[PDB]
């Protein structure tokens, strides 16, 4: 009873999380075969190949949409959670629960509904034009401010939430005796409100920035054969060409970035307390 | 006024393309750029088809299933977790915040190797593993966080009354931790019924579902034939969330 | 006339805490704010330090109004209940905090600083976060944080609430000598009366948003205004004594429960009225009798006896039926105290010794 | 009759010893109060005497049985939480009949049971309320009906009226004394207040570190001290120091009291050029006014402070030496020859066998 519970969730999340990694992982080190997609020889042919221009070029503009949208959802989000918590204590769940209710459609239909919605012709460019205020259609599909705005309209909801959670849990007397001393929004902001809520912060950076270089979809159908992000790399590498160590080399620089952050979550937590 | 506008400009930015779908459902035109009257075909061709509707049933019976082991499974773990105190308990959190922050393409790569390895034919049960996998930890956060609502004294009141461990979970714990077990149940329904990339990773042709069943018209061309199960689907999960929130209160 | 409040009302969600209040603060005094439990003293400290707006009235400072003037602007600071004393910075980026705001020069920052925290004798622990002290500590942190900006007044909400017994009496002679010597007027809010009487210069006592008396505590102690003053600090023995007759200008004859006792009335009253004979429990007298017939005055009876240690308390119930509450030293070793139960005793007082009202 | 044996209890808890060694025996029929400073180990005791928690060694018998490694489920013995550990879910006679549903209980007889027990308690309107609706002092009154039903062999409370106001808690102490004595049973209660400790029980325990102090009547220990710390841990105290010369009689002892000759009461043996404490309580110290030269007789000190508490005048009295000594009177505003002098050359005077002479 006290320790089976614990034995079963223990050995659920190693055979299905840790021990699947700590196989690819090891993948990387391995030569390609045509036979059993491995073969026992240690070699680092894998790593060296991601230096070429031709593959190293698609990792920077992954990275660089990653950032802006990440970017983004937090200047989007953090007055949406401030402003949440102002308002009367009988109707947050309510709102809280509408953002949820749009995920029941499956992201591959909205994207495409977004797609329609945005064309050139369609809609948001014929309304813009009927009251006057902008001359000629405005262009926006296969560039990467369609896959940034894709993105964020998706991934917008995952960051809310931890916001919203770490602002109602602060103190109201801390604020309080800011303002008493001398302290205007900006500077209680900067130096009191922002370093308390750093690992929601954090959290919501996580929650945001890993899911949204694995989106291929978006890519594929808002950003052309010129904006690729890495899911499409490794989708093709692991589905089409049957290159599996290639995938495993490629999925090493993002569990890289997960670490980094995740190492930056905890010193930020410990300084916090 | 000015904050007002800014929720209502962030809904509205979240909620257009629904909207959108939903008028071009009943729409004319087959690209949906314009509107071109107001017809009921659409409706009609969609209840001819056969691998849509079946993608559908497969979809939702296998959110159903998820999320009922998910659930329970992470209720268990949170009540674990929460009566019992131990040095471990931060251990746990840490492996739990981990796997909840994780990639979703390493997650699907790595449990189709896994898969392959083993030497098990990708289906039902590879999905179903992969989605009570992925939505474990939600569960837990929740019915975890729920818990320490209230005063941990109160089980040490129920020993020295007299209560076996058996009692206390049935008359004490399970009265405070339904409102969080309803909640972990809609959250991983949800959660199951918007997922592409595992399920585009981990599936195999004798089991259909509906993101693969669009990704694959998306190639040629899809139908509103798309829009009319969206909105099927939005009314039904309309009623089944009202349904459970009635059972659960 | 520091601070003055003409005609400020307050309404809380269509719920009036604050009726009519006038009230004026002086230039260098204690002033205690006491009664019980919601009363609306922490809306008039809110209100003085600017979390709050009025819905009418005027306050003012050295003749400047202040009815709308934000917190960040007054010359006013307030020390909290709860210490907030944010937890990311040290005890010196605490003290430090107001003065960075108000664009101080560095040359003079960290001498104030280090002065102020020796006001409060901390300087040892100049650089310790505010987990690894005690209550005490993060109290003397936040006085000394609120005393930098040297502002006109200091605002104290239940500030030594959460100690205990035996730092709380060293730390009110220490706070009553810290504003004799810095030299402004300090404003508190306690539900303690003990601390009211033995630490403040005038006692405000409001209930339910009302002023009732405004005195020193020789007058708030011992001349009460009502009934509620007198029984809130401190136990009473409320006597109903009917006039039938007056003898003389200030020797009146009364029936004090249908006894024969004469008492002093400093105001003019009429036969036939109703006068209330307050005494306090140290007040009165017992008379022990081996013999069980009743004599030396009214009927005597006890209950038991306390023995709270310092004081023994007896309860002496009357013909009426109504108890007296007699309370005087337990001096152990003696020839001739020791109690006695279940007696016919006597109960007298002191001439006039204590207090009428009408 | 004994009811509880404590015998060589030691109990270590993370590499530290709260408790070191405790031998205590409880009777029948009596309210036993622990006292001491916060961190000495009374809600260890408590735990362990419910059987909350498990002992490293020792006994612990009811009865004269033995139930050291009973589980805390079939024991006689319940206890009273400081937040009163109540059900949410719950309603009054839920929360009440909790104990007496788990024990078979016939359910003709759970409702008056119940309903009676809520008598004791006056909580006859409110069986149907549900918590969260109800003050503090009924929460409290909730706990203590809910603990009493079971009808055990010994009750054990922990701070249960400390987080209320002072009128209500002095109300529910006559109230809790008055209910110790109608049902019979013994109470045991751990309390860091003085006054509380004082006036209801009938046996008090000071502890500190986990050691026994003192165990005695309220006056064998407010007026019969045993060491330096019990003397100044219960009210106020003056420490004064001496030198015994001579004795004069078999109670009478000669000795040199700051500077100053004077008599005392000691009752043990004495030699000459020993060190002895003289205790004394402020009540019990007489000081005279000297305008000029007027009695001028005893000890010598100057006043420096005269503090009004409303009730009692409390003043600071410098002696020559350098050692501070307070007294404290009764206040008669309306009486003559009292009032203020605040500086001159004053005398200390005390009644003669009001002392407490200790040892070394």
């Amino acid at each position: 009873f006290q320790n089976v519970v614990i034995v079963t969730i223990v050995g659920w999340l190693v055979l299905f999380v840790f021990l699947p990694n700590l196989m690819i992982i090891g993948t990387s080190f391995l030569t390609r075969d045509d036979a059993s997609f491995v073969k026992m020889v240690f070699t680092l042919d894998n790593y060296t190949r991601l230096l070429d221009p031709l593959y190293f070029e698609v990792l920077l503009h992954s990275l660089n949409m990653a950032l802006i949208a990440t970017l983004a959802c937090l200047v989007l989000g953090y007055p949406f959670a401030w402003f949440l918590a102002k308002l009367p204590h009988k109707v947050r769940p309510l709102l809280l629960f509408l953002l949820i209710v749009p995920f029941w459609t499956n992201s591959l239909i909205r994207i495409y509904g977004l797609k329609i919605f945005l064309s050139t012709k369609g809609y948001l460019n014929e309304f813009l034009l009927w009251l006057g205020v902008i001359d000629t259609p405005i262009r926006i599909m296969f560039t990467p401010s369609a896959v940034i705005i894709g993105l964020v309209y998706i991934l917008l909801p995952f960051m809310v939430m931890p916001l919203y959670s770490s602002i109602e849990k602060l103190d109201k007397p801390l604020l309080e005796a800011a303002r008493d001393l001398g302290a205007s929004k900006l500077q209680t902001f900067i130096r009191i409100i922002i370093p308390l809520t750093m690992p929601g912060i954090i959290a919501g950076c996580l929650l945001v920035m890993l899911p949204a270089m694995g989106l291929f979809y978006v890519s594929d159908l808002m950003g052309g054969a010129k904006n690729l992000l890495i899911g499409n790399v490794i989708k093709v590498q692991f589905l089409n060409i049957r290159d599996w160590p290639f995938g495993a080399a490629t999925s090493i620089t993002l569990t890289i970035v997960m670490g980094l952050m995740l190492l930056v979550y905890w010193r930020a937590s410990r300084l916090l307390n | 006024l000015l904050r007002g506008g800014f929720m209502t400009a962030i809904y509205a930015y979240l909620y257009i393309p629904i909207i959108i779908l939903i008028v071009n459902s009943f729409n004319s035109s087959r690209f949906g750029i314009n509107w071109q009257g107001f017809t009921t075909k659409w409706y009609s061709l969609l209840m001819n088809n056969d691998s849509l509707l079946q993608a559908a049933q497969h979809s939702l019976t296998m959110a159903v299933f998820s999320a009922t082991f998910a659930t329970l499974i992470g209720s268990l773990t949170a009540v674990a977790l929460y009566r019992y105190r131990f040095r471990g308990k931060p251990f746990v959190s840490g492996m739990l915040f981990v796997v909840m922050m994780s990639p979703d393409i390493v997650m699907a790569i790595s449990l189709l190797v896994l898969f392959m390895l083993l030497g098990i034919q990708l289906g039902f049960w590879s999905l179903l593993f992969s989605h009570i996998t992925f939505c474990l930890p939600f569960v837990v956060v929740t019915v975890y966080s729920r818990l320490k609502g209230f005063d941990v004294r109160m089980l040490e009141a129920a020993k020295d009354l007299g209560a076996s461990e058996f009692t206390i979970l049935r008359k004490i714990i399970l009265p405070l931790a339904m409102p969080a077990v309803a909640a972990g149940w809609v959250l991983s329904f949800t959660l199951s019924m918007d997922d592409v990339v595992v399920s585009s990773f981990v599936t195999g042709p004798s089991y259909e579902i509906l993101p693969l069943k669009i990704y694959s018209m998306v190639k040629v061309g899809v139908s509103p034939e798309v829009n009319a199960l969206a909105t099927i689907l939005l009314v039904l999960s309309l009623v089944m969330v009202i349904a459970s929130q009635l059972i659960a209160r | 006339p520091l601070v003055q409040l003409a005609g400020i009302r307050k309404c809380f969600d269509g719920k009036e805490v604050i009726p009519q209040l006038d009230l004026t603060i002086n230039n260098g005094e204690f002033l205690t704010l006491l009664g019980p439990s919601g009363c609306g003293k922490t809306t008039v400290l809110r209100l003085i330090a600017g979390l709050e707006t009025v819905d009418s009235g005027r306050i003012m400072l050295d003749n400047e109004d202040i009815t709308h003037v934000p917190a960040e602007n007054r010359y006013v600071n307030t020390v909290f209940q709860s210490y907030a004393l944010f937890p990311h910075m040290t005890v010196f980026e605490n003290v430090a905090f107001g003065l960075r705001m108000q664009k101080t020069p560095a040359a003079e920052i960290t001498p104030r600083v280090m002065e102020a925290l020796r006001m409060v004798q901390l300087e040892t622990f100049a650089q310790r976060k505010p987990h690894q002290l005690s209550g005490g500590q993060q109290q003397r942190v936040a006085i000394a944080r609120a005393v930098v900006n040297k502002p006109r007044l200091l605002l104290l909400d239940q500030s030594l609430s959460a100690l205990d017994y035996k730092l709380r009496k060293q730390m009110q002679n220490e706070l009553k000598a810290l504003q004799r010597k810095l030299g402004i007027t300090f404003v508190f809010v306690t539900h303690d009366q003990e601390e009211a009487l033995t630490m403040s210069d005038r006692i405000v006592v409001m209930r339910d948003g009302r002023i009732e008396q405004d005195g020193t505590p020789r007058e708030i102690y011992e001349e009460p205004k009502n009934l509620f003053v007198a029984g809130f600090i401190g136990e009473i023995n409320m006597f109903n004594a009917t006039v039938i007759e007056r003898l003389d200008e200030q020797r009146v004859r009364a029936n004090v429960e249908g006894r024969e006792c004469n008492i002093y009335v400093n105001f003019a009253v009429e036969p036939g009225q109703k006068l209330h004979v307050l005494l306090r429990p140290e007040d009165l007298r017992v008379e022990e009798i081996n013999d069980d017939n009743h004599a030396e005055g009214l009927i005597g009876y006890v209950r038991e006896r306390n023995y709270k240690g310092m004081t023994l308390e007896s309860v002496v119930e009357l013909e009426n039926g109504k108890m007296v509450m007699v309370s005087e030293f337990f001096n152990e070793d003696d020839p001739d105290f020791d109690h006695s139960l279940d007696q016919k005793m006597a109960i007298n007082w002191v001439e006039s010794w204590e207090v009428v009202l009408a």
